[PDB]
């Protein structure tokens, strides 16, 4: 067939968010209201473009605007946030139900200095809208052209010439 | 009977004989055809009802 083409390694260095799963899992409802765009931008190309290669610079922009959000986390709330993630970072299950007061002093210290709301129980799984500009793909499976179909059945149905024309039998 | 009557008749009965063996020929012809080619409603062997893919957005995106 065909060479499988890939981007270069240039084409896929970005500074990495080099944090750890509890300090993702502590500011992931705050990260989740204050990046919607990027993310969703980019989690609308990634299902409908089918193809990563694709999704690079978008996925940057995520990785542009995760970083953003930790800096202004670091700028003012360094340490509630971070007294925050040690206690989830706690849990083998990392519970945030065992760490409500931290979350509390972290959300409090936010939304003082930064005005950002905690979404509610529901609201970061809802199926939201995204306005790009980029265009649909017209075939994103690759797809061939597909065989023509049979010839359907047309005209009014006739008797049988002759009956059953099976040897001697007229009917 | 007459000979006009036994004579139309036999020639009758040699149209309809007639018609029906040239019919069994491409009887045969036809059969022999839609199984080579299987573009015809005969020997249409059933393949899967593409009704039946789930065209929804997966858990995965990329498939
Ligand atoms: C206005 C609206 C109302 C109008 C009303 C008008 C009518 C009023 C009267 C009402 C009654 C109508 C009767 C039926 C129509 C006429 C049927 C007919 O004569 O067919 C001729 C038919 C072929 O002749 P034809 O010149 O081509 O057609 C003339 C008509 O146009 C025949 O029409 P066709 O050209 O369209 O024929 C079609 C085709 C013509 O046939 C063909 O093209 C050839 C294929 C025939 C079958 C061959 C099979 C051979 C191997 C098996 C042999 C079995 C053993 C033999 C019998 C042993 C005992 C059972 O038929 C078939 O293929 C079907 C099979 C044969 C059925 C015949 C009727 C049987 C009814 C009574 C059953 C009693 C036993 C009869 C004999 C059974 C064996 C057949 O003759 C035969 O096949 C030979 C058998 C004899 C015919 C049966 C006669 C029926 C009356 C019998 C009374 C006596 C009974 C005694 C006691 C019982 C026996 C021990």
């Amino acid at each position: 067939p065909g060479i499988v083409e890939l981007p270069s390694l240039e084409d896929l260095k970005v500074q990495e968010v080099k944090v750890s799963s509890s300090v993702l899992k502590a500011a992931a409802h705050h990260y989740g209201a204050q990046c919607d765009k990027p993310n969703k931008e980019f989690m609308l190309c990634r299902w409908e473009e089918k193809d990563p290669r694709r999704c690079l610079e978008e996925g940057k922009l995520v990785n542009q605007c995760a970083l953003e959000f930790f800096r202004q986390i670091k700028r003012h709330c360094a340490e509630p946030f971070t007294e925050y993630w040690t206690c989830i970072d706690y849990s083998g299950l990392q519970l945030f139900r065992r760490c409500r007061k931290e979350q509390a002093q972290f959300d409090k210290c936010v939304l003082d200095k930064l005005g950002w709301v905690r979404p509610d129980l529901g609201e970061l799984s809802k199926v939201t809208k995204v306005k790009t500009d980029r265009p649909l793909p017209e075939n994103p499976y690759h797809s061939r052209a597909r065989p023509e179909p049979n010839p359907e059945v047309e005209g009014d149905l006739k008797p049988a010439r002759h009956g059953s024309r099976l040897f001697f039998w007229t009917m | 009977d007459a000979p006009e009557k036994n004579y139309e008749r036999t020639m009758a009965i040699l149209q309809i004989e007639s018609e029906k063996a040239e019919l069994r020929l491409k009887e045969l012809e036809v059969r022999r055809l839609m199984r080579a080619k299987g573009d015809g409603p005969w020997f249409q062997y059933p393949t899967i009802d593409k009704a039946l893919i789930d065209h929804s957005p997966k858990a995965t995106p990329d498939n």
